[PDB]
RNA sequence: CUUUUUCGUGAGCUGAGCUGUGAGCUAGGCAAUAGUUCUUUAACAACAAAAAAGAGCACAAACUGUAGACGACUUUUUUGCCUCAGGGUGCUGUAAACAUGAAAGUAAACUUUACGAUCUGUUGAGGCUUAUCCCUAGUGGUAAAGUGU
RNA sequence: AGCGUACCAACAACCGCAUCAGGUCUCCAAGGUUAACAGCCUCUGGUUAAAUAGAAAAAAGUAGGUAAGGGAAGUCGGCAA
RNA sequence: UUGUGUUGAAGCGAAAUACGUGAGUUUUCGUGGAACAUCUCCCUAGUGCAGAUCUUGGUGGAAGUAGCAACUAUUCAAAU
RNA sequence: UCUGAUGGAGGAUCGAGUUGAUACUGACGUGCAAAUCGUUCAUUUCAAUCACGUUUAGGGGCGAAAGACUAAUCGAAAAG
């Protein structure tokens, strides 16, 4: 018979199966729709989750209970050393999907890039990409001309530089970033002129911009149904334990449905969150990356004692409003919004008032080590 | 056939284990560490070193120990581990 | 197959001559035979032998812990990594020792000497801090080289 | 004079089909704290043995702990704590 | 009644250009190592199994699985 | 009559042990166990508890009474 009291199901069926992700790297399922009018431009970037802090900003929301008052907001730091563009891949549409026409490489690729092709680089002869790169320029131009003539989707192979990060990993994360913009004539030259040079984050993204984040969530091994799906605990008197679903299906159908929550893997899931606002794009060069015009102090984004479980951010970074899936050191792929947003939050120009760099280990009271030593005075 | 004076941080080795296993786990970790360091399967811990490790009961072994590993010729190579009584553990590193 | 020849294409030669190939022209003679059929052994692809010509990785191991019931997964293997140490960052809360130092009071000598919870100074000291914190070409080390193709 | 006189008395020597967490009568009875032959720690005496070990350490189980704010709204019932 | 056996009987395993429609019969090879048949006719019975939660014995999948969980706890070195 | 001591009565009280077995309707339920384990609980000067010896034997016994118990067997034991 019917349920005495209805209530919504537990968990979303749209994230099934809750299995382990294939890869640690976030994979873009789809890029934003191509707009012919806009000039050619990159669409995605890669960084690493360094940690998070909080900032103070002045709200400019009229008719809100906050408005003129200053607000503390949590923000994630994603270290983004410049990516290196190394390849061009052209796609053409077929009734069977997108088909690669060919990929064209640059004349030189980093050892960091070549490491990604090896499982045992240290014992290898490192012979990858050694004799396919000295191909004559005539064939290169022929391949680009055929891509121009036939292809309709262009992507640039680009890779990260983990040597510029505190990561133990040495092999680069490589991925293709789709170029959206003018015709293929313009797309090809836009990528060719950047076929070897570094790609900084500032080229891809602007401050105060909404972006999507693609990353693999934090893993938790196998978890019970109570933690995995949020089912209600059974009463204390239950004979064979209470941390389980009581009825896992009616008599008929004489099967267990796939919609029934069960124990299994929790975390390490691929996720694509939308609408994370970039609060600041901090640069490697400047010494006031974490300073605001209302603070005028000389400090960088890394909190005293370093980002816990990550290290020091010595490169470009972006301060992302809110949280992002994944642990520290997790590679986060930032993607341009699928459709540009004209909402008030999307178009808002945030004015950062203060960025906290106190120790994230324990409860830090100081913003800088100099401030700490000045406060305590001389010691033994 | 070499002698090495090294310090073991037993805190990070027994950090996870339970009360009843802290001292035996410390002993097992010293044996394993000496074996790995000297590339010998035959590792003998001195009785005095065992006494020192157990000196505070099974609950908490010392956080750090200074040990002296020595290789001896008589499958054939083996190592002997001895306790080194030190006043302080600060500023001293691995010696050969 | 032989003769007369005509027209197109390949090798080699210098738009061009020759050889071969394909089709044809004139003339000549030259073969088929297994007893009435038992599928008309006729295709395609592959393989073996013999001749002629041209032509690296992965696992394991040690490490890691962004992972984990076990597999699996993320890493590193000599600008790295592990280790200890130093520094940072924190947590706790001021260590042991000494002090004709204090201390509610007490007793014992011809004014000092004994006992004293506790307190003070040296002492924001001492201890701990990755094992899943941060920095350091700082110390020592980084092992046998097995398996599959 | 004759008979008994070893040993276990349970922890594996008894009865429970067994080298079974069960059952099975009596006497001796230290120190500290304390009302106390209680509990907890200790000396003499005994032991460090239990039908297994090592490693890892997730779900789940079982035996426990602790939980902000509320305080029986839970439940047949304040069951359990 | 009239036969077969140490030049290998009964039994057993696999079989057969075998016979029968079929219960079966008959043969071969191997193993076996001491008895066997009579269909010439008849006499006799404790005479024919797939089952009975059948009886006795043997053996499986489950499965290298459940499990080897009370009694706080073991460690170093040596001898045999 | 009132007050303070003394005194040490009671099928008096709390409470270990002993004797039991309220609850968790806990564990276990292919158990350590054909009734156990843990916590909780009842009981301790008396109608108290224990041992050995001894009596009562089956349409009988024995029962502060539950159709209880009478050798894992009881609205008629067990053996033939």
């Amino acid at each position: 018979s019917h349920r005495k009291f209805e209530r919504p199901r537990h968990g979303s069926l749209g994230f099934l199966p809750r299995k382990r992700c294939k890869r640690l790297r976030g994979k873009i399922r789809s890029f934003p729709k191509d707009d012919k009018e806009k000039p050619p431009h990159f669409t995605a970037f890669m960084g690493y989750k360094a940690g998070m802090t909080h900032i103070v900003r002045e709200v400019d929301k009229p008719g809100s209970k906050l408005h003129k008052k200053e607000i503390v907001e949590a923000c994630t730091i994603i270290e983004c050393a410049p990516m290196v563009v190394v390849g061009i891949v052209g796609y053409r549409e077929t009734p069977k999907g997108l088909r690669i026409l060919s990929t064209v490489w640059a004349n030189h690729v980093s050892d960091e890039f070549r490491r990604r092709y090896y499982k045992n680089w240290y014992k290898s002869e490192k012979k990858a990409f050694t004799k396919s790169l000295n191909v004559p320029e005539a064939t290169k131009n022929c391949l680009l001309k055929r891509i121009e003539k036939y292809c309709t989707v262009l992507r640039a192979i680009c890779h990260t530089q983990p040597s510029k990060t505190p990561l133990r990993m040495k092999k680069a994360h490589i991925m293709e970033v789709q170029i959206n913009g003018g015709s293929m004539k313009e797309k090809l030259e836009f990528v060719k002129e950047m076929l070897e040079k570094n790609l900084p984050v500032s080229t891809v993204f602007n401050p105060n911009e909404m972006i999507d984040v693609i990353s693999v969530t934090k893993g938790h091994g196998t978890k019970g149904v109570v933690s995995r799906y949020g089912v209600k605990r059974l009463p204390r008197k239950t004979h064979r334990g209470l941390r389980k679903v009581a009825c896992i299906g009616a008599w008929h159908p004489a099967r267990v449905q796939f919609q029934i929550p069960r124990h299994g893997q929790k975390g390490y899931f691929h996720r694509t969150e939308r609408n994370k606002k970039i609060y600041r794009i901090g640069l490697k060069t400047d010494k006031n990356s974490a300073s605001t015009d209302a603070d005028i102090t000389e400090k960088k984004i890394t909190p005293m004692g370093g980002f816990p479980h990550y290290g020091v951010v010595n490169e470009d970074f972006l301060l992302l409003k809110g949280c992002v899936a994944g642990t520290k050191k997790r590679p986060i792929t930032l993607r341009k919004n699928i459709v540009p947003q004209v909402s008030r939050d999307a178009l808002a120009q945030v004015s950062l008032k203060f960025i906290d760099t106190s120790s994230k280990i324990g409860h830090g009271r100081f913003q800088t080590s100099e401030e700490k030593v000045k406060y305590y005075g001389p010691l033994k | 056939p070499v002698t090495k004076f090294i310090t073991i941080n037993l805190s990070k080795l027994t950090h996870k284990v339970c009360y009843k296993r802290k001292a035996p786990r410390a002993i097992k970790e010293i044996r394993s560490i000496a074996g790995k360091l000297m590339h010998t399967k035959d590792v003998r811990l001195d009785v005095k070193l065992n006494k020192f490790i157990w000196s505070k009961g099974v609950r908490n072994p010392p956080k750090r120990v200074r040990v002296k590993l020595e290789r001896k010729r008589n499958e054939k190579m083996y190592t002997i581990v001895e306790h080194v009584m030190v006043d302080s553990y600060k500023g001293l590193v691995n010696e050969c």
